[PDB]
């Protein structure tokens, strides 16, 4: 069992509001038959891709718009020491399929990821044009050939090699498809919660001390269970080929991200800035969620916390044994507990687990 | 004739304005609408129903005296507009949000079936 | 069938501001459990048979926010404990929101509180109804009267 | 005094064809002749190839339907229709050659909650016994469903055998009593017809003939 | 018994597993209450697209047919219809290997579409000698076809146990291949209360900013997932066939029916969920255990434990009364059980999987 | 697995001494230090822990005194028998604040409270529903008492 590895996170937030609705509500979901406070995939992908972690250790993250009137000025700041205006305009207008006018607002059909690497390519291939004369079409064919080589380029991208991409217009709807390469969960609560609101004023320095309306916000604590899931040979494929090696350790970037980036949502003003208190991580030849641990709504004996790591574990050891899966499964957690059973190595300290990951589960 | 036909028109059109203002919302006092797309199915439900009692009844009446055929027609095509509102807007009944909304929704939906009234 | 009298409020109205005192100084149901007096009020209606005791309990304790903070009104129906709060104007719909997603204990409280602060008038009959049963559709009916209410008087 | 076999269709989604050559494939509110001749045909494994048995058990045996509405908790649960927006990635393009579209798709309709109960009769051109009938419902040789394949049941084909001088009267006998009947066998005092092209044309496939069901309404 | 019935409870985490043309859940109405489905053609395509198919049925033993072996009775059975210097022109065309040459290997029953097939060759090649068009020519024209039935003599299983691939080249109504496994329709043992995820989409050049909006239906929910599979039909498919292979065949279905799970929206949503009970029984009658699920559920705590009480108190009662009979086993993550023996209860899925294998033996 | 009534029996015919022993006790955590108690509740839970709390509270009523728990069987018009709450208020010696602060009381406390009303009060009741409500003791049994003392007296 070694191409899928799945992460398991349990992380524990004080009163907050890291995801909201049109309404400006807490975000939540039915499970179970019980109210569970939820976070959008979407907040952990994009908190994920924005992070200074991912800045450090990764890279750059990719640039999604529609607006190409501001795009082409960037990619001519950018490129405009390598490559000529007229080319990158080619080459953006290719690529997107609308036409760039030197206009003040040409938009394009729906927000892009775009990654300034595989656009200098294109810009290198579409060079290419001032050679003998291919036909844009012709030079599509020629492109169509080798996927691998533009997904080389994808390693200044990788959140597209993780999350992918969609096109609809322009060249890219035959060469930008993306399909992988790691999927993640809604967080949710592994318990039952009533949103508390606070009812909050606003003191104005030159009327008051007077009477005014208040203004509500949904706010509330929980125990939340994230859960990622990365296809190895797919994260591969997606970067051009490369090492397994590479992507274990992007695999624990990724880990490490899930354990310790929070959506930064209100965060000014309730600031739950807590850290996992336990992170889980197995290697399995299929994707395997623990999300029915919390399908009975875990009840609180001394906090929300204990019974979810628990009830975790429980779930884990009964799935374990019943369809005689046999990892490659590591956890760490900060508090003592009681948890089993061999071989799913306890690791002390956060580091140890990534380290265990980056060897292939062996370690 | 023409007065059964735009009678099962009418209850029709009520009860898809309903759902499509809990759809789509109120904007002026920011009533936030669901999202959804449930007028298109429900219609479907009540063109099945629907067969079964205009077709039937528009065979056999003596059209010289079958206006209370007319108004028990009313009253079928009133409740079933009644239970298919009832049933589509049921699973997302359950946030206050939308609850806000279908109440407002359910106000045209009667003020439209009020109206169908003679 | 068995169905729990108006005679209760009149008892209530006409009970000794002693043991009024008692019940009105009580958290939550059952602490009114706890108390004596409770018992002797709610004797004939009565408490001693197991299918009236969850819904004596929440009237008795809807009524322990004061001798004249639920006003009754006879009507067709009369109005609603929805149309009340909405009518008094002092209620925020957001607190409505939390009485619909609360659970158990908790929203009687959250009711309890709303009452002290509304004064609100109704039919007693439908609100002794709607405590009886106090489902999903009691809930959700409170939260569309009070909405369409308060949308048709603004 | 005819002996008959009474069998009960159950599934909790069920499918009965109705005219078409196009991607929507609608549904009626009760079983088709060519439905239950191709159940009955499923339980005794007559393939699609031989003519012979496909006729034979046409000729000799009849159909009448009773359509048994749901009651739990003392409520009644009238049958509603289902419209299955259903894809097919990789589907012919033509009927010879290995090229194939990217997607194409069809609406399927379905009906839920409905349950019938089926009296069926020899012929007397008949070419079998109805023991041999009981004997293929009970121990079936192909897969039976109604009329999809992806529609299970949850009650057995047998439901009994009885003998009696009219359908109706056979019906009468089982539990779920009140339901319209639908037959090939007239009964006195009852009048009204149902046009339904579902006679199976089994020189021609696959294609149908016009036909009548005879109407009894009770209470 | 002639029939094996495969019953699963799973539960999934908030997720969409299935959308109609408006981008909503699949639903199905019963006992009167609304429940999510999701569609048998989902689960069938998720089994038969999946890697544990492609490892056990897409490259299994029996996977190929040699038309070498079928020499005598593809004689004897067309012998009626066609001369037999056509039938050895045909197979000598498709194999294309023309001496006879006996393997010392010749099978005694044949698969009906393969006699299907091969014997509108015959006619084809009847009438091209009767043109009279050379064997070139012909085969010239007969390209696509042969070629076709070619890739098809190579993934018997894969026909017999799931049909033909909705491209395959075949034209005769016996090239038609059902079965041999029949799925349900996976519906949700209770009444759903669906959410709607309200989603936005930032630009990273004018973060302001005028939001990209967007709404998704999604649900969490226990699902019963039915199947059923005829193991004459099989074995006919595979003719061939012993009943231990098809029991083989039939122990991978139930492993893809308590592991695999559609594909959609699992990238945003991921229900890689486990099911959390399959029972397996032997019939002379395929049944599902829907009922047990007419009433709705009502979640005591959960939806998971009142699903698995119900389909047990229900075979219960009404196993006996229908003509269930015998053998069953049962693969659950928690008590209580059926308080009915004659239902061994396996402690893991691979021994559940080794009682299939052994004709429910003990 | 539930303790019969044959304890009380055993109560009553039991000797002086080691009655003396067990009356003379402040607390019911203070019963186990001394042996006749497990010699006389041996036989019925020991060592079965799910029982041993709801003996501590039984034996522990019981030591009030030889003769002051009087048991009394139910009536075949009574239907149930008397209960203690009923006993207390037919007694008559007893008033209803203390039962109040009874139903306060937390822990052994209230066993404490409980037996120095059973010797003031001197009650008749149908000892096994005592037993019963003692085996439990939980919050709902309380107020059941309360109920039945306040509603007998306010009845009668």
């Amino acid at each position: 069992m070694s191409n899928f590895i799945n992460i398991h996170v349990l992380i524990s937030h004080s009163p907050s509001c890291l995801n909201r609705d049109d309404m400006n509500m807490q975000k939540d979901a039915i499970f179970g038959g019980k109210r569970r406070v939820r976070i959008s995939s979407q907040s952990l992908k994009r908190a994920m891709r924005k992070s200074g972690y991912y800045a450090q250790n990764i890279g750059e993250s990719s640039l999604r718009t529609i607006h190409l009137a501001q795009l082409r000025d960037v990619l001519r700041q950018k490129l405009g020491e390598r490559f000529d205006q007229k080319i990158i305009d080619k080459t953006l207008a290719l690529l997107s399929g609308k036409s760039v006018d030197e206009a003040e607002k040409i938009s394009a059909d729906a927000v892009t990821p775009w990654v300034v690497g595989e656009i200098a390519w294109f810009c290198e291939q579409v060079a290419k044009a001032e050679a003998d004369n291919l036909d844009d079409k012709k030079l599509l064919k020629v492109l169509k050939e080798d996927i691998a080589a533009i997904r080389v380029n994808l390693q200044q991208g990788v959140d597209i090699a993780l999350s992918g991409r969609m096109a609809t217009s322009g060249m890219m709807t035959e060469l930008g498809k993306v399909d992988g390469a790691m999927s993640i969960a809604h967080a949710i609560t592994t318990h039952q919660v009533d949103s508390d609101i606070d009812w909050f004023t606003a003191v104005d320095d030159l009327q008051e001390q007077g009477s005014a309306h208040l203004g509500t916000q949904e706010f509330s604590s929980g125990v939340f269970y994230r859960y990622a899931n990365i296809n190895l040979a797919q994260l591969q494929e997606n970067l051009g080929g490369a090492s397994r090696e590479q992507a274990l350790e992007i695999a624990t970037h990724v880990v490490h991200m899930l354990a310790t980036e929070v959506p930064g949502a209100k965060q000014r003003t309730y600031a739950a800035f807590n850290p996992a208190d336990m992170v889980m991580v197995n290697f399995s030849d299929m994707p395997l969620s623990m999300a029915n641990a919390f399908e009975k709504a875990v009840k609180a004996k001394d906090g929300f916390l204990q019974p979810s790591i628990q009830a975790f574990n429980q779930y884990w050891d009964r799935v374990a044994n019943g369809y005689g899966l046999n990892g490659a499964a590591a956890q760490f957690s900060l508090s003592d507990v009681d948890p089993i059973t061999a071989q799913v190595k306890q690791m002390p300290t956060l580091e140890q687990l990534k380290s265990w990951v980056r060897n292939n589960g062996e370690a | 004739i023409n007065e059964i036909v735009t009678v099962g028109l009418g209850y029709k059109t009520a009860l898809r304005k309903a759902l499509y203002t809990f759809a789509e919302g109120f904007k002026n006092k920011d009533f936030k609408g669901a999202g959804v797309s449930v007028h298109e199915t429900a219609e479907r439900h009540f063109y099945r129903q629907s067969e079964l009692l205009i077709p039937d009844v528009l065979a056999n009446v003596n059209f010289s005296q079958a206006d209370e055929v007319i108004a028990d027609l009313r009253d079928k095509l009133h409740q079933l507009c009644e239970m298919l509102f009832n049933q589509s807007v049921a699973p997302y009944a359950h946030h206050p949000k939308l609850i806000s909304t279908l109440a407002l929704a359910r106000a045209t939906l009667y003020k439209h079936l009020r109206e169908l009234k003679p | 069938d068995e169905i729990d009298a108006m005679a209760l409020y009149r008892a209530w109205q006409q009970l000794d501001n002693g043991s009024c005192a008692q019940i009105r100084r009580v958290s939550e149901p059952d602490e009114l459990r706890d108390i004596p007096a409770f018992y002797r009020l709610v004797q004939p209606f009565g408490w001693e048979n197991p299918r009236h005791q969850q819904a004596l309990l929440r009237m008795v304790f809807c009524l322990s926010a004061g001798k004249n903070v639920i006003r009754h009104q006879d009507k067709t129906t009369g109005i609603s404990l929805g149309r009340a709060l909405a009518n008094s104007g002092r209620i925020n719909e957001r607190r409505i929101f939390q009485l619909i997603r609360a659970d158990r204990t908790a929203d009687m409280v959250q009711l309890r509180r709303l009452l002290t602060h509304a004064e609100p008038v109704l039919d007693w009959p439908l609100m002794a109804r709607m405590l009886t049963w106090w489902g999903k559709r009691e809930r959700q009916q409170l939260l569309e009267d009070f909405v369409l209410t308060t949308n048709k008087n603004a | 005094m005819r002996s008959y076999l009474i069998l009960r269709l159950a599934g909790p989604m069920q499918a009965w064809g109705q005219p078409t050559f196009e991607g929507t494939r609608p549904t009626g509110r009760f079983p088709t002749r060519s439905g239950l001749l191709g159940l009955l045909g499923a339980c005794l494994g007559i393939q699609r190839d031989d003519t012979s048995s496909l006729q034979a058990l046409s000729e000799s045996v009849q159909f009448a339907v009773r359509c048994d509405e749901l009651i739990l908790d003392d409520r009644r649960v009238s049958v509603t229709g289902l419209r299955d927006y259903h894809t097919v990635l990789g589907a012919r393009e033509d009927y010879r050659g290995l090229k194939s579209h990217e997607t194409i798709q069809t609406w399927r309709e379905y009906l839920c909650d409905a349950s019938f109960t089926v009296a069926l009769w020899l012929t007397p051109h008949a070419t079998m016994v109805i023991s041999e009938l009981e004997k293929a419902v009970l121990k079936p040789r192909y897969t039976p469903y109604l009329g999809r394949r992806s529609c299970p049941l949850t009650h057995p084909l047998f439901l009994g055998t009885c003998q009696a001088s009219d359908p109706q009267k056979a019906l009468l006998n089982y539990e779920p009593v009140g339901g319209d009947i639908y037959s090939e066998e007239s009964v006195t005092g009852h009048h009204l017809k149902f046009t339904a092209r579902d006679e199976p044309m089994i020189t021609l496939p696959r294609q149908f003939a016009s036909r009548e069901w005879y109407v009894i309404k009770g209470g």
